[PDB]
């Protein structure tokens, strides 16, 4: 038998076999729901589209996310995301798969209680089990030791292992990632004389941000060129015709990650966050954790990102230290690769939670050693 | 006794001259197996069993003592020269191994041992490979007739033309031991019972594909051959097919300290064909390619140019072109041209980049590639994540296994694709029927140093002598249910396969080196680690290493069993990593050759495609040993023994420690031994009463009468209807009071 490696993550389901090189099924966690009436009778019209097909249909649906920061907010929306996945992607019955599941440190717990509810009662799996993102991250990179930075579409979290052991209390969550960028980059586009509202839209911004927005190196010389020069615009061509010329809108979205405040956020960019868990951790293996600094996650993938963090990293700690960050090009499917390699592990086998375990202790076996 | 030709006295010694040597003295108390220290056990004599002294009077005029608990009867004379091993009266360890010594000595070749054939090879010509024995046996039965291999043959024969079903010979023995020309002549009777001149022209290529030098032999085979012999609806000769199993490619990348790779990139380094070096680009140097010169350079095993001509002959006279000789050769200069890339880390980052380009484009310039395109494919292979491709990174020590697995890979499909050129060569339109395979494997090798693929070699074969045991235990229960006297109802399997829980189960040697080297940071001392915390008084055969005579090294140690064996664990993680570069693959695929053909095409609803990078040597090796038992499984086998009887080819003196060698890594040890634990010794009523009514001078009651005349207990005879059943001790006492008796 093998295992199902699904990486619910957030803004994008990732599934596959475990022991596969990359996820098989990649496809937005979105449903969508009609609201218009409807006048040809006899095509049939369904009540709700999940996942690719809601992005065709995008333009007469209400695109849901089923999940927030992390946190699933409509379990109905996610028992559906999930059925699709498991049906309609991957093709297996999973009352005869072990299923893998992924969930970001710090958050409540019963996401995790009902999440293998529902993977037990609803789904019948045999077995189960809950991962940390940042963890399989480590797994995917090859490393032992590091603090890795996962910066999915939700969350955004510093997790300091070292050895194989983590520090808990150092281990740092932050609600901003890359829906807040694109939020941001919708108001941001605003005062250039586009306006895109709709949930529909909201897609078509992210699509704008993904292709053309970068980190640039410095903020204030980064502007002044803009100011001055204009070689830095790009256009882009909406689905309509009608191209739309963006200037410094390409850096100064993603330098929210920088700058919090932007968005009126209090906290600290990453690269203070990042340098805060470190000083946090013991000692004697700072040195370990400047060097082997690693980025995962589908916000950590513009371009200079990982020269400014190491600009930035650098900047902050002592003078005398390898500052060091390792930025795959696979960055984005991290998780799900350390997930493949965690199921295929053959010391992991004892380590599932059974149907019969659940059956005799009920949800709360989530929580236990068996974590 | 004439039926037999020329040969008779060979095949087998008169009954004359079988009495008149029976007439000797032997000392049934103080002439019994010693312990030596030249060799194992010695004939000699004892005066007297003085408390804890005795004293070994040997031919060599020596005195020893050794001691009152390592001491064993010797077989008696009227059981001497015995044709069958199993119905020896004492079944000892150097008792089968002084039968066969005099049975060498007096000249007889072939020995019956139950259910295998055992042949120790003769140096000179004799009359037993004769025709006139080969159609003169045509009507004998295999109870009566004295062994030899065309017994076993037509009983597999008939086997398979009253049972229509198949069978197999499974020739066991040490390449250059005799195993060429035994299934040679195997064939060649099969022949003459109705293409072998087609099998020994086309061996060569093989001979060149397949085998490489190690230490306890210069011409090993590597793969493991096995020819099927198909037949008609009328039992007749129809067509030959082949198949190759378990080829390691380990070899073709890491060669040990004492041994060499392949044959064939030192034939074509022969340079009397300068033509292939001055068209490979192929310096004279061996030194140069770092795949090959990390082995044994160069040694007097054979005349490699001469080798060379042979195979190039061979093929010319098979039915591929010149230019097909032609890419094989330059292939195989492109997997030697592989080793010598070079890798750098690049400025600030952890991605590999090549800094040496020249054989990276003359490889290219071989393999119909573009350089530039290698290199890209291998510093950034590109992977499918659902509907998109996205680059994946690489470092050195990635790359490095990558470029190794992609030439083991290119070398074993080459090698298949010329098998099935030269089965398609070979084949017959004739309609082919029930087939009678024989089968050549590697040995069950011991060294002290062994190492991975030592251990792979040893798993197969227990795997085989498992499935050997388990056949013997099933015709053991068919002599009872034939005699009607059913006891003992446990298998004989179980007892081995508690060993191959340790290699193949999960949390068994081989899943802890597949999850170690997926594992991040993994190392030899890790592995070690994680095995014995797994294994270690846990479970019942793996146990500490030994250190004898100070031997290299040894970092833990199996029993199998041919005895315990310690391995080696340094390695390991490095050798059995096989990820397979799929855009490469692709690139093949897309070649300017005939590679495009051996890579034709390699790499939702349920799949169990396992990644590239989860791709391990042990793992396809348990998949190709799973298939190769799911094939014999199907045929009712039959077992060849070859043993050599001294490693110098002078003929008549042998050498004890080879005899016992063979002997446990073949299994006849085994094999007597699962006889041991039932009744071996198995004789009729009437025999019995001809040998032993003087005891008790006069079927079942005078039977019953003597025997409880003769104090002997109930669980030590069983008693038969057409035979009853006596062991080792019942022998002895019976023959005691016989002697008494005259
Ligand atoms: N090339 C890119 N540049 C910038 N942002 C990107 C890029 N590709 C994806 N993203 C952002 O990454 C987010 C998805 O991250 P992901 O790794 O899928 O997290 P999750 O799996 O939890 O949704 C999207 O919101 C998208 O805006």
């Amino acid at each position: 038998t093998t295992a199902l490696v699904c990486d619910n993550g957030s803004g994008l389901v990732k599934a596959g076999f475990a022991g596969d090189d990359a996820p098989r099924a990649v496809f937005p966690s979105i449903v969508g729901r009609p609201r218009h009436q409807g006048v040809m009778v006899g095509m049939g019209q369904k009540d709700s589209y999940v996942g690719d097909e809601a992005q065709s249909k995008r333009g007469i649906l209400t695109l849901k996310y089923p999940i927030e920061h992390g946190i699933i907010t409509n379990w109905d929306d996610m028992e559906k995301i999930w059925h699709h996945t498991f049906y309609n992607e991957l093709r297996v019955a999973p009352e005869e798969h072990p299923t893998l599941l992924t969930e970001a440190p710090l958050n409540p717990k019963a996401n995790r209680e009902k999440m293998t509810q529902i993977m037990f009662e609803t789904f019948n799996v045999p077995a189960m089990y809950v991962a940390i993102q940042a963890v399989l991250s480590l797994y995917a990179s090859g490393r032992t030791t590091g603090i890795v930075l996962d910066s999915g579409d939700g969350v955004t979290h510093n997790v300091p292992i070292y050895e194989g052991y983590a520090l808990p209390h150092a281990i740092m969550r932050l609600d901003l990632a890359g829906r807040d960028l694109t939020d941001y980059l919708m108001k941001i586009l605003t005062e250039r004389g586009y306006s895109f509202v709709t949930t529909a839209e909201r897609e078509i911004v992210r699509d704008i941000k993904e292709k053309l927005c970068y980190v640039a190196l410095d903020f204030e010389n980064e502007m002044a060129t803009a100011a001055s020069s204009s070689s830095l615009e790009k256009s882009y061509e909406l689905p309509d015709g009608q191209v739309i010329t963006i200037g410094n809108e390409r850096f100064r979205c993603p330098e929210t990650l920088f700058q919090p405040s932007f968005i009126g956020m209090e906290s600290a960019g990453i690269h203070e966050t990042t340098y805060n868990s470190i000083m946090k951790c013991d000692i004697d293996i700072r040195k370990d954790l400047y060097a082997n600094n690693v980025l995962s996650g589908g916000t950590t993938m513009y371009p200079g990102i990982a020269d400014r963090m190491q600009k930035e990293i650098t900047a902050l700690a002592p003078s005398t230290m390898k500052i060091k960050i390792i930025a795959p090009p696979e960055r984005k499917y991290s998780v799900w690769i350390g997930g493949s390699i965690l199921a295929s592990l053959s010391t992991f086998q004892q380590m599932w939670i059974s149907k019969q375990e659940y059956d005799e202790a009920g949800p709360s076996i989530v929580h236990r050693k068996c974590f | 006794m004439a039926v037999f030709g020329a040969a008779a006295p060979y095949l087998r010694k008169s009954e004359k001259e079988r009495l008149e040597a029976q007439t000797r003295p032997f000392d049934l108390k103080k002439d019994v197996f010693v312990p030596d220290d030249k060799q194992e056990f010695v004939k000699a004599k004892i005066v007297s069993r003085e408390g804890g002294k005795v004293t070994a009077e040997t031919e060599y005029g020596k005195t020893v003592t050794v001691k009152e608990d390592q001491v064993m009867q010797q077989n008696p004379p009227k059981f001497d020269k015995i044709e069958d091993m199993a119905m020896l009266t004492f079944l000892h360890e150097p008792a089968v191994l002084y039968n066969l010594k005099d049975r060498y000595g007096s000249w007889m070749i072939y020995t019956y041992s139950g259910l295998f054939c055992v042949t120790v090879n003769p140096y000179k010509w004799l009359p037993v490979y004769t025709p006139e024995v080969v159609a003169a046996y045509r009507g004998k039965k295999r109870s009566e007739a004295p062994p030899h291999i065309f017994s076993i043959s037509d009983n597999a024969y008939q086997y398979m033309l009253t049972d229509r079903e198949n069978q197999s010979i499974l020739i066991t023995g040490e390449s250059g031991a005799g195993k060429t020309v035994n299934t040679k002549r195997v064939i060649q009777y099969f022949a003459v019972i109705a293409l072998e001149d087609q099998i020994i022209q086309a061996n060569p290529a093989l001979e060149a594909f397949g085998n490489a030098k190690t230490v306890r032999n210069d011409n090993s085979s590597r793969f493991g051959k096995f020819i099927r012999i198909h037949f008609g609806a009328t039992g007749k000769l129809a067509s030959a097919d082949i198949e190759t199993y378990l080829l390691e490619k380990s070899r073709v990348i890491f060669q040990l300290k004492a041994e060499r790779d392949y044959h064939i990139f030192y034939q074509i380094l022969s340079n009397k064909k300068p033509e292939l070096l001055d068209m490979l680009l192929i310096t004279n140097n061996p030194y140069d390619y770092a795949f090959i010169s990390q082995g044994e350079t160069t040694v007097a095993s054979i005349d490699d140019a001469e080798e060379l001509m042979a195979t190039d002959n061979a093929f010319d006279v098979l039915g591929f072109t010149s230019e097909e000789k032609n890419s094989m050769y330059k292939l195989t200069g492109a997997i030697m041209h592989f080793g010598n890339m070079k890798f750098k880390l690049k400025q600030r980052e952890e991605q590999a980049e090549p800094d040496g380009t020249e054989e990276a484009d003359k490889s290219a310039y071989l393999m119909g590639l573009n350089s530039a395109d290698l290199l890209k494919g291998l510093c950034h292979p590109r992977v499918k994540v659902g509907n998109e491709y996205v680059t994946k990174g690489q470092n050195v020590q990635q790359v490095i296994y990558a470029t190794g697995a992609l030439a083991k890979a290119v070398y074993e499909r080459m090698f298949n694709w010329m098998v099935t050129r030269i089965n398609a060569t070979l084949e017959t339109k004739q309609p082919r029927q029930y087939f009678i395979g024989v089968l050549d494997i590697a040995g069950f090798e011991i060294f002290d140093f062994n190492s991975f693929e030592q251990l792979c070699i040893n798993f197969t074969n227990e795997k085989l002598q498992q499935f050997f045991n388990h056949h013997m235990f099933v015709l053991e229960q068919e002599e009872y249910k034939k005699e009607g006297i059913e006891w003992t109802f446990i298998d004989f399997g179980m007892d081995l396969q508690a060993c191959i829980d340790l290699i193949e189960k999960p949390m068994g040697i081989m899943s802890i080196l597949e999850e170690e080297c997926m594992f991040p940071k993994a190392t030899d001392m890790t592995f070690k680690a994680k095995l014995f915390d797994n294994h270690l008084g846990k479970s019942a055969n793996f146990q500490k290493p030994r250190n004898i005579k100070g031997k290299p090294e040894a970092h833990f140690s199996l029993i199998h069993y041919a005895g315990i064996v310690d391995y080696n664990i340094i390695g390991w993680l490095q050798k059995n990593k096989d990820p397979l570069n799929e855009t490469v693959v692709g690139l093949y695929q897309k070649s300017s050759l005939k590679l495009l053909s051996t890579l034709f095409a390699n790499y939702g609803k349920g799949k169990a495609k396992k990644g590239s990078s989860f791709q391990t040597v042990s793992a396809l090796h348990r998949e190709n040993l799973n298939k190769l038992m799911t094939n014999l499984r199907s045929t009712h086998p039959h077992f060849v023994r070859c043993i050599i009887p001294n490693e110098t080819k002078s003929p008549g003196v042998m050498d004890n420690p080879l005899v016992m060698h063979q002997l446990r890594c073949n299994g006849v040890l085994e094999g007597i031994r699962i006889c041991r634990k039932g009744f071996p010794n198995r004789i009729l009523y009437g025999d019995f009463r001809q040998r032993y009514r003087i005891l008790n001078p006069a079927s079942r009651k005078g039977a019953e009468k003597l025997l409880s005349s003769l104090d002997i207990d109930h669980n030590q005879y069983k008693f038969g209807h057409t035979k009853v059943f006596f062991k080792a001790g019942l022998l002895g006492l019976l023959e005691e009071m016989r002697d008494e008796r005259l």
